[PDB]
């Protein structure tokens, strides 16, 4: 005997083969998460203003650099 | 939002029903409190209502996910630009040496209040570290940055 | 020196890139999601000091005329040249005192102009005179006082 | 005034961090029944 | 002796092989499975399968005769005796070290295939004072816990 259990040793193996790929992958999402919250928590750590004539000196530019 | 990616949505409803206890697609003060006060914190009713009155769009008192999503995909700042990940980069390599060693990510992770054993930080080098080499560069952080 | 009704029209042009729901008036709102869209991050209190600099009835925001009465004022003042190192700062994001082709497209698209990645690195190539693939301050000005 | 917004990041993190630390404990499990049954097939020869 | 976790993962196994789910499992089911394992297995070989593990002789196999069958044969292996041996054995050259080389080695005189970069995760995770090897008070704890 023992022909059954070799079989269900192989169905396991391929399982658990399967379930490391996969908590390696879930490993490493999590991790490029960390990463990344943690870059963008940083940024937003670091420490007269008239806008509307340069805004239409930018448009002007456009103009002229169509028009040339 | 469509800038917003559909895993984000779900991380955000994942958010969401954080604060949102019994389900009912709405947070309410009392929800709000009871999150708060398990966060050690202690906000006055008053406080409470403030802090719904931030995002409360419609302003019938409650927060529901689309005002909750409008906040998040707002303040969730995407670091993918190339300016954002330079300075992100600057910020972890304390000494400029352009390398981030595992020491200086160490007292970044310490001093942002983040809670991560000395091992799990290793994890962090070791996973970003491509050509493992020991640290992580610009090139390497990149990636990180920028990947699935 | 008067306003040609072509002056005025440019300046209508303007005006609208800021009035973004079309209802004919600016508001601190409005400014504020143009100027963030431009790199900047003014605070409310500033926002509203920028509207009020405008404001010349006082009613809270900036209709045509009172646009018009202040960019006309701006452009017969040439001895300045605020206007355009203020054009300078909202294309260098980073502020490193050069413009790159990627900082010059993000300015061309929030302004609502889809000019072709060959027009970008057109106008990149003709004011960058140094050749360094960049457009720094002395460019900017030369390239801005021409055509 | 983003003080939701910070309680929900806080709220995240912690979860992020539990995140990683359940991770962990899941590959330590993988990893130490593959040294099991390998040594259990191994004697088995 | 069997816990929680294993019981578990023996009912997912039956599960699997119970195809139709009807709660038992036929030599058919038996062979879609091989099949689908890309073996070939005869009308005898499953017959004997089945009379390996059924107890009631009903003909087919329910989970309690699974059960019963993986209880007894995937037994722990932990006796001091058994993980001495185990040690010898792992580390090949016998200088008191399992290296990732030797564990690599065993995973293919078994067919236990796994990458390079899993073999070297697997040192990591028994090698407990960061050495880089696995030693015997190591390889014993890694053995023995759970
Ligand atoms: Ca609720
Ligand atoms: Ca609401
Ligand atoms: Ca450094
Ligand atoms: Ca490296
Ligand atoms: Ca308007
Ligand atoms: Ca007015
Ligand atoms: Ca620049
Ligand atoms: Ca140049
Ligand atoms: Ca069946
Ligand atoms: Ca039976
Ligand atoms: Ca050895
Ligand atoms: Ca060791």
């Amino acid at each position: 005997g023992s022909t059954l259990f070799a079989l269900v040793r192989t169905a396991l193996r391929i399982k658990t083969e399967g379930n490391l790929e996969q908590a390696n992958e879930e490993l490493r999402a999590i991790i490029k998460k960390i990463w990344k919250r943690t870059s963008m928590k940083l940024l937003d750590q670091v420490v007269t203003v008239g806008k509307f004539y340069a805004t239409f000196l930018i448009q002007e530019y456009f103009r002229k650099f169509k028009k040339r | 939002a469509d800038q917003l990616t559909e895993e984000q949505i779900a991380e955000f409803k994942e958010a969401f029903s954080l604060f949102d206890k019994d389900g009912d697609g709405t947070i309410t003060t009392k929800e709000l409190g009871t999150v708060m006060r398990s966060l050690g914190q202690n906000p006055t009713e008053a406080e409470l209502q403030d802090m719904i009155n931030e995002v409360d769009a419609d302003g019938n008192g409650t927060i529901d996910f689309p005002e909750f999503l409008t906040m998040m995909a707002r303040k969730m700042k995407d670091t993918d630009s190339e300016e954002e990940i330079r300075e992100a980069f600057r910020v972890f390599d304390k000494d400029g040496n352009g390398y981030i060693s595992a020491a200086e990510l160490r007292h970044v992770m310490t001093n942002l209040g983040e809670k991560l054993t000395d091992e799990e930080v290793d994890e962090m080098i070791r996973e970003a570290d491509i050509d493992g080499d020991g640290q992580v560069n610009y090139e390497e952080f990149v990636q990180m940055m920028t990947a699935k």
